[PDB]
């Protein structure tokens, strides 16, 4: 669960961007740590003091992230037939 | 243990007033109380469960609150059907401990007690049992005293008290505190006195009677 | 509909154990968990032990005097909680209240915490023990000899009640029955009083009736 | 640098509610959770309530009396909070102070307890606030009738100061003038002596001045 | 609610070790905050969380205690040190304060100049019968004033303002003004100023009349 | 990791952590290094 605010730097998004902060866990199991990031509302989804949400996959599907590694280009690939064919 | 001394003990108000109860604990408990009601004679009846909360079924005359340890409830307002004994009592933690409770009655005229004194009869005298009553009647408020004589020795323990309720037709209370002895002990002394102590008496009011008399 | 039924006994030797019955009705039982508070008369309520539900565990602890003088035991299948009184005392003589315990509006108890924080809705009546070797017996009705007053100790009696009418009713005018006092026997000890004016001492005839021993007393109070 | 500023008014009816602000400066303000101590003039520090930074929820409790009777609002879009009174009484004259919270050395608040352990570091200069249906006015002075000593008691005004000088300043030996004392009215009833020598009872001009209404009252003393 | 009886109520010393001890009502192991406010001033922190020196706040002062009953020491008296120092629980809500210390400086025991003014008689055209009961230049803080209007021991209907600790002496002075009417004043004649102090051997009756 | 002093694991702030199967050995073995034929 979240603890989100609207931002405040300009008007053309005037909302949209949270300020979430939330309770976490780190590397040594035994701690904690929560921490506070900012979210575009297509991301998330709220749930019924002040408002609060999670995620909209959190009750249907599971979430991965993409290994930074990876490009994300079409490529100019040729399509060839097997032989004989 | 975690005590709750519930404030006050008595309470005297009239018919529409205001009424606040104070319970107070030993220990941060911090909305765990539930507030309850025995009319006398009767049931025990939750009013406010968990310190705050209205307890579906009561009227919304009642309000409690509290701290984190020293909790209130308060009545706003009275009803002459609200003239009860009200129990604050701890849901935080196994034993449980109850209030001290608090008797309300209706605030009015401090009637003086109708003081009398009575000899047992010989044929209870014949049963042996020498029953000195110390009648009291249509007295307010509660804060009467009852001290006890044969032959000006103070006695204590050898009695046995029998009050009426708030009553109807004046809100008044009467008093039967009943000297139980024995047929030895009343021949064998003469002056059986009744010490009245209430605060619609000016004095200790102290009826007496002899053997036989 | 929803309501409690305590029985199990009056006058008890001591030391001759007991068995109480909480007989439940009006809802599905195992739903609520069980406990016992009892009540010495004329003093304040005194908890007893409770007994969670079976999905709690059915785990019954108790009051620190209660450790070890008493055993809870609940019956689903008669809706029904047994208290058994092993060795009962003198001190253990007053009026037994049993209650069950209130889920919240979404029928539930506390998750975190103790558990149980939304009271005890329904009070059963509450049965009363006295633990004496007394015997259920008519009073031992004496007048009191003497604006005066007058009386009849409706002494010595077990159960209750008894019913007292001056002159058969015909007396009224300040007539303060006072309620029945207990003794260190366990007989129960009613005083009964009318205020009679000093110059009047009619022939006033308390006609009691204890109808449990179907004792009908007619006292004629004289000086 | 890292300043409170409080703000929000002085005599104010009772019954109208009022409107405070604690301006702040200096630092990042939603890092720190805020809160509202009050204190009645010659009292100790009475604590309002507290509002938690919006990571801890934002969440704001009270003090017992300030169920009701107050309401914290703040605005981050400005570093300020509002405190709300509403239905303000004569019991809440007093000054009001404004603190934020301190983080620790890692920058933080306390994990497990309430969470809020390293105090109130930074305070704010705390504002004043009469319940009270007075008026601004300069100061009803009047000397005082008599080594002797005499004075002018700087009665009635509002707000506070006046500045007094004992023959425009030309008499200083002995001069006591005590702090003024507010009254039921709410006005400022301010003493101002001088031990005079009982042989010299010059003529003795406490030359006044309540710059805030401009008053100046040259009142000379005389036995 | 958790309460703070902070001891002593006031304190006299001159360079030389102090000592405040705090207690609660509960176990609070470690959760309280020194504080200091000079008169006429704001707070300001000197032990937080009961043991630890506050960052700025010299290393003269030294607070600790047992989890229920704290202690704060010093070692040693600065002539700036004479303030208010205020124990504060960290434990729970809601927030309580200790009692505070006003803090002199021990000196001879001085007796009040003790004085009883009439009010003037244009002040009397004002209505208000302000006596004025004037003490200056008094040692200890330990002061009582009684008045009497015909030997009716007044009570409420007078304001009090004394001077905070001299700085050429330490002492004290003192006006308790009895708040009064016109019709009161001309409807009563003995208008006394009964003043207590423990430099005076007796309670000092100062008095006058009405006019007088 | 900075009472007495406390220390975790290194590899618990970079990478995970799995312990041998104890049923397999580790020896090395004698392996001939044959080519596909045509080679
Ligand atoms: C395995 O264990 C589970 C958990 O205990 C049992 O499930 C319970 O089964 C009992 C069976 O009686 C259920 O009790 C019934 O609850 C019904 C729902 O009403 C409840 O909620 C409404 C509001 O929504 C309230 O108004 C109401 O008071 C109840 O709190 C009731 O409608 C039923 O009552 C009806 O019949 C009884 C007698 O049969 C009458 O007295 C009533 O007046 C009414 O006509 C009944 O009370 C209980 O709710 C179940 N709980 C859960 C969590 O499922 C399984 O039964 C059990 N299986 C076995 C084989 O033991
Ligand atoms: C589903 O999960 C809930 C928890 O999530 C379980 O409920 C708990 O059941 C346990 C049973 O052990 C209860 O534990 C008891 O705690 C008592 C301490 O009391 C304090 O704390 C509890 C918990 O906060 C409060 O409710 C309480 O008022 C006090 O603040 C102990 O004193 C009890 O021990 C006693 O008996 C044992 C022997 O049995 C003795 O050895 C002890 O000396 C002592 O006399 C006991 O340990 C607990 O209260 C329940 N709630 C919680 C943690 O929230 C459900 O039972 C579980 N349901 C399942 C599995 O079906
Ligand atoms: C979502 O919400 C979070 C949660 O707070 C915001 O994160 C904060 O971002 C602000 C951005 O301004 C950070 O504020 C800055 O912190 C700097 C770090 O200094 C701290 O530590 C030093 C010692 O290392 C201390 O001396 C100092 O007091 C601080 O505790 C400061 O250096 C900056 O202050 C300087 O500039 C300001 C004006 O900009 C002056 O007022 C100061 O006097 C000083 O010159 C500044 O305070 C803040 O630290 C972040 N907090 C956390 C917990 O991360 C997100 O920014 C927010 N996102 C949005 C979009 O709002
Ligand atoms: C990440 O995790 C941390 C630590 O858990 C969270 O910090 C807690 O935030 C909650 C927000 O609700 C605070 O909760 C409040 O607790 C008050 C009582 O505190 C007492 O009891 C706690 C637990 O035993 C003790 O730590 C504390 O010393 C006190 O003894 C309640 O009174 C509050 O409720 C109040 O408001 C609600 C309505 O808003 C009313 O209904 C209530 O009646 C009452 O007035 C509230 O529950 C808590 O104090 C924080 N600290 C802790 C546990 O140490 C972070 O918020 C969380 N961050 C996330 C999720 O982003
Ligand atoms: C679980 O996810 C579903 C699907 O998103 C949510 O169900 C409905 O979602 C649509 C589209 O977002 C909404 O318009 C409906 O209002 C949702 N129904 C309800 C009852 O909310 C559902 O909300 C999610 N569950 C929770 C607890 O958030
Ligand atoms: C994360 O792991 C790294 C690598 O072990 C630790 O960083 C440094 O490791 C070198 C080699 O032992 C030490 O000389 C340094 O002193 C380490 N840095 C520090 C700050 O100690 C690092 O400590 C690990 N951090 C955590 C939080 O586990
Ligand atoms: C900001 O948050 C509030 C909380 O009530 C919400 O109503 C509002 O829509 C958000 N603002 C914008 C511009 O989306």
């Amino acid at each position: 669960t979240l603890q989100c605010t609207n931002v405040t730097n300009n008007i053309t998004d005037d909302g949209e961007l949270k300020n979430c902060s939330f309770n976490m866990t780190t590397e040594l199991r035994d701690k904690k740590q929560k921490v506070y990031s900012l979210f575009y509302r297509l991301d998330v989804v709220q749930i019924n003091s002040n408002k609060e949400y999670r995620l909209i996959n959190c009750n249907t599907s599971a979430i991965t992230q993409a290994c930074p590694k990876v490009s994300f280009e079409p490529i100019p690939i040729h399509y060839c037939a097997p032989a004989g064919f | 243990d975690i005590h709750m001394t519930q404030s006050p003990v008595s309470l005297s108000a009239s018919v529409g007033d205001r009424v606040t109860i104070t319970c107070r604990a030993s220990h941060f408990i911090a909305n765990y109380v539930n507030w309850y009601q025995q009319k006398p004679g009767k049931a025990p009846t939750l009013l406010i469960f968990e310190s705050s909360t209205l307890q579906r079924g009561v009227p919304s005359r009642f309000s409690a609150y509290g701290d984190g340890t020293e909790f209130t409830l308060s009545i706003n307002t009275l009803q002459p059907e609200d003239f009860a004994s009200y129990i604050c009592q701890q849901s935080h933690s196994p034993p449980v401990t109850f209030g001290a409770g608090t008797r309300v009655d209706q605030k009015r005229t401090v009637a003086a007690p109708s003081v009398f004194i009575f000899p047992p009869s010989d044929e209870q005298l014949k049963s042996g049992t020498a029953s000195v009553v110390c009648l009291l009647n249509n007295f307010y408020p509660r804060e009467a005293k009852v001290q006890w004589k044969v032959d000006n020795a103070l006695q204590s323990g050898n009695s046995q008290e029998s009050v009426t309720e708030q009553d109807s037709k004046d809100s008044t209370y009467s008093l039967s505190s009943t000297l139980t002895l024995s047929k030895a002990d009343y021949e064998k002394h003469k002056v059986y006195a009744c010490e009245v102590t209430h605060q619609g008496l000016s004095s200790p009011v102290t009826k007496s009677f002899n053997r036989g008399e | 509909a929803e309501q409690l039924v305590e029985s199990g006994g009056g006058l008890v030797p001591p030391g001759r154990s007991l068995r109480l019955s909480c007989s439940a009705s009006g809802f599905y039982f195992p739903d609520y968990a069980m406990a016992w508070v009892r009540q010495a008369p004329g003093q304040g309520l005194q908890w007893v032990g409770f007994m969670r539900g079976w999905a709690y565990g059915g785990s019954a602890q108790f009051a620190a005097f209660a450790v070890g003088k008493f055993a809870i035991s609940r019956d689903d299948g008669r809706n029904v909680v047994y208290l058994d009184v092993k060795n009962p005392t003198f001190e253990d003589t007053g009026v037994y209240f049993c209650a069950r315990e209130q889920r919240n509006k979404d029928y539930r108890y506390g998750q975190e915490g103790f558990g149980y924080s939304y009271g005890m809705d329904v009070w059963g009546r509450g049965t009363t023990v006295v633990v004496s070797t007394a015997s259920t017996k008519g009073p031992s009705v004496f007048p009191l000899a003497p604006t005066a007053a007058l009386g009849c100790l409706v002494k010595d009696y077990f159960p209750e009640p008894v019913t007292v009418s001056w002159n058969s009713g015909a007396l009224t005018s300040g007539v303060h029955t006072f309620p029945a006092v207990l003794q260190s026997s366990g007989l129960y000890s009613l005083s009964s009083v009318v205020t009679v004016p000093s110059s009047s001492l009619q022939t006033y005839i308390c006609n009691v009736n204890h109808k449990p021993s179907n004792t009908k007393v007619d006292k004629r109070v004289e000086p």
